[PDB]
């Protein structure tokens, strides 16, 4: 009896997260007030097997 | 965005955009082969056969 077994596993994974929070707040002497903010969240995952 | 004028006129403007995506692929390929070969007897003719 001859037996051969060959297993091979490959796994790959990659995550990329970006966050950008840009804010601007102007406040005069109780006459003019302007508050702005910008949030940007991005996230990509990728897994690959074999 | 928040804008206040004269400490009496208020304006708020809140926008949001979520965009999610998902891609999955799965492949599979199984191959099997069984070969069997029995050889039990060997039947030959006698040299004195007519």
């Amino acid at each position: 009896q001859e037996d051969h077994v060959r297993s091979s596993f490959l796994l790959d994974n990659q995550n990329s997260q970006n966050t950008v929070t840009a804010s601007a707040g102007i406040a005069f002497l109780n006459i003019v007030n302007f508050k702005v903010e910008t949030d940007y969240i991005s996230q990509t995952s990728l897994t690959k097997d074999y | 965005t928040e804008l206040a004028l004269f400490s009496r006129v208020n304006g708020k403007f809140s926008t949001e955009f979520q965009r999610m995506k998902t891609l999955q692929v799965k492949d599979q390929a199984v191959t099997t082969r069984v070969q069997v070969r029995n050889r039990i007897y060997t039947v030959k003719t006698t040299p004195t056969s007519e």
